[PDB]
RNA sequence: GUAUCUAGGACUACCAUGGUUGCAACGGGUAACGGGGAAUCAGGGUUCGAUUCCGGAGAGGGAGCCUGAGAAACGGCUACCACAUCUAAGGAAGGCAGCAGGCGCGUAAAUUACCCACUCCCAGCUCGGGGAGGUAGUGACGAAAAAUAACAAUACAGGACUCAUAUCCGAGGCCCUGUAAUUGGAAUGAGUACACUUUAAAUCCUUUAACAAGGACCAAUUGGAGGGCAAGUCUGGUGCCAGCAGCCGCGGUAAUUCCAGCUCCAAUAGCGUAUAUUAAAGUUGUUGCGGUUAAAACGUUCGUAGUUGAACUUGUGCUUCAUAC
């Protein structure tokens, strides 16, 4: 102990730091924390897009 | 005497010396090759075999004894081999007809000790790994 | 990859494995300095070779040459900064004359014990496992440190080591409940 | 020639098996250097014994 | 001349008879992707390079071709061959040498996990996409660092030591040294877990409150003890048997080698075994071998290739200064 070195990142309004701002980085004192996917199963359904054209609104029943 | 000593006779000082590593009876199995040839495996380390008999190789002059050799056929190449279980007993651990993984004996392809030309050497039966086996520090696979 | 774990091997086993004098010197140095296994010794032989093969070759050249000064002098500079050669011996002729303890004689394992610190030829050897010694911020846990000469006052201890006081059992102090309760 | 193997293993078989049960775990690597400095110096100061081996029993 | 993006026998037409090689053409072999580089010694070297970077090829086989700026593309199509699938029998469709997997082969190679946060690529694009890349689990290929006690009187003897007395001898012995399942003093982190931090998120390390050693415990092994070659003429067993053993050799009924036990040695979180390779090897030798007799000078001479070839063709003077003294 005794030493602990690290960032800091002094923005100057939080409106304006709400333009850089790296999400995924700021999501430890994030308030914004949205669409949980996880990356798995996106492109199973993503697939079956691809066999239905025009209207895709059938792969409700597919999981 | 001899070389050519000359300063534009590196011709010469390389078709020679390429001439006569022929000669180097060790590198000749650089040359020639013969692993694939003569060896039982075809130059490969080990070799995983199914043991076909139990071999009593009887001992060379001036010492009598009776070595308790096993003679296996590989399944790599179907080559055959008389390799050897070492370290009194453990021809009661062969339990025969059961695969072995037989290895190099250690002088490089030649017989080494009163054994008349046998150049093996088992060292898992049944993958229990033998030196684990006079302690028997493993189970042996019984059933 | 890619540059996996580049390698550096150190560790030299000699030649011939057991030359019976080799083998009675090597004990006459693990009496002198607490070192646990014997390849220990042949990790710092090692490092005299690369330098004397840099050294001895510097003399092959030509005084004066570009080559035989600053790589010269800057092998010098280092061997009198690792606290093992004396200013009066400065030049090249010279750094061959170093013995294998002279590299020795800077380990922590040595540098804590010529210190009053330590009072034992191993209580030393075993202190830096267990933390209790500063260099001027730092707590070392590895006792093959070798101290530059420039950080040879800063050796004390730990704050927050029992020695000089914080926290001084605690286990002894878990000990001074379990006699009370 | 191949004339008996049933004879494999046989002094293994004629062997009392005696055990070893103790002897006091030791000490490992940095003690155990320590350890093998009093074998050599004081006991043994290197007196005359007319040819003889050091690490002998009798 | 034609074709091509373009040169060009690239191809057609006529015409010329040329090209190539003992300075190794041509054919054959390859357990041949080429290089960066890797291994190993003092040098000189041998050996290796499937493998992260560069260049090249290939997507079961050969062939073909569309779109395009760019593909003779295969996570494009078209045949055929092989292999194979769903078929209601009419037809339809296959390509993991991408990742993670499964079968095989073999001595021989990880989990059908997470993420685009990094590096960068891509589109219409600041945002989307990216099992590239990154994280993680597996992981004694490997490389580094380093835990197995530390300290204390008695102790039990050696030793100096003061001294009696001396080829003896003891005591004041003691810095010491060990033995002490004697005694302790116990010093700490593997554990240990709040909470931290790290992170895309999570874990690992580092910090860390609490928790953590009298060994029986938090308990190192692997090989050996004839020589080579470090270290028992220790005890018991076995008696040319079982075995050991790289080599030389032990066992043939007192085994310094066998089976053990006690002991002991060498390295040590490492060690043995195999094949391979390198050094030892001045046993491939240009540096550097040998040829009377140990292996080795053609039966003789001639002789192209090749290798190797004597001498001679601007050299110190003379004067000065810079310049050592």
């Amino acid at each position: 102990g005794g030493r602990s070195t690290g960032f800091a990142l002094i923005y100057d309004t939080l409106d304006f730091a709400k333009k850089f701002e790296p999400k995924y980085r700021l999501a430890r004192h994030g308030l914004f924390e949205q669409k949980k996917q996880t990356r798995k199963q996106r492109k199973e359904r993503r697939n079956r897009m691809k066999k239905v054209r025009g209207t895709a609104k059938a792969k409700i029943g597919t999981g | 005497m001899g070389k050519p000593r000359g300063l534009r006779t590196a011709r010469k000082h390389v078709n020679h010396r390429r001439d006569q590593r022929w000669a180097d009876k060790d590198y000749k199995k650089a040359h020639l090759g013969t692993r694939w040839k003569a060896n039982p495996f075809g130059g490969a380390s080990h070799a995983k075999g199914i043991v076909l008999e139990k071999v009593g190789v009887e001992a060379k002059q001036p010492n009598s004894a009776i070595r308790k050799c096993v003679r296996v056929q590989l399944i790599k190449n179907g080559k055959k081999i008389t390799a050897f279980v070492p370290r009194d007993g453990s021809l009661n651990y062969i339990e025969e007809n059961d695969e072995v993984l037989v290895a190099g004996f250690g002088r490089k392809g030649h017989a080494v000790g009163d054994i008349p030309g046998v150049r093996f050497k088992v060292v898992k039966v049944a993958n229990v790994s033998l030196l684990a086996l006079y302690k028997e520090k493993k189970e042996r696979p019984r059933s | 990859g890619r540059i996996p774990s580049v390698f550096s091997k150190t560790y030299v086993t000699p030649r011939r494995p057991y030359e019976k004098a080799r083998l009675d010197q090597e004990l006459k140095i693990i009496g002198e300095y607490g070192l646990r296994n014997k390849r220990e010794v042949w990790r710092v032989k090692y490092a005299l070779a690369k330098i004397r093969k840099a050294a001895r070759e510097l003399l092959t050249l030509d005084e004066k040459d570009e080559k035989r000064l600053f790589q010269g002098n800057a092998l010098l500079r280092r061997l009198v900064r690792i606290g093992v050669l004396d200013e009066s011996r400065m030049k090249l002729d010279y750094v061959l004359g170093l013995k294998i303890e002279d590299f020795l004689e800077r380990r922590l394992q040595t540098q804590v014990f010529k210190l009053g610190l330590a009072k034992s030829i191993h209580h030393a050897r075993v202190l830096i496992r267990q933390r209790h010694i500063r260099v001027r911020k730092q707590v070392v846990n590895i006792p093959s440190f070798v101290v530059r000469l420039d950080s040879q006052k800063h050796i004390d201890f730990s704050l927050k080591s029992p020695f000089g006081g914080g926290r001084p059992g605690r286990v002894k102090r878990k000990n001074l409940k379990k006699n009370q309760g | 020639v191949h004339g008996s193997l049933a004879r494999a293993g046989k002094v293994k078989g004629q062997t009392p098996k005696v055990e070893k049960q103790e002897k006091k775990k030791k000490k490992t690597g940095r003690a155990k250097r320590r350890i093998q400095y009093n074998r050599r110096f004081v006991n043994f100061v290197q007196g005359f014994g007319r040819r003889r081996g050091p690490n002998a029993n009798s």
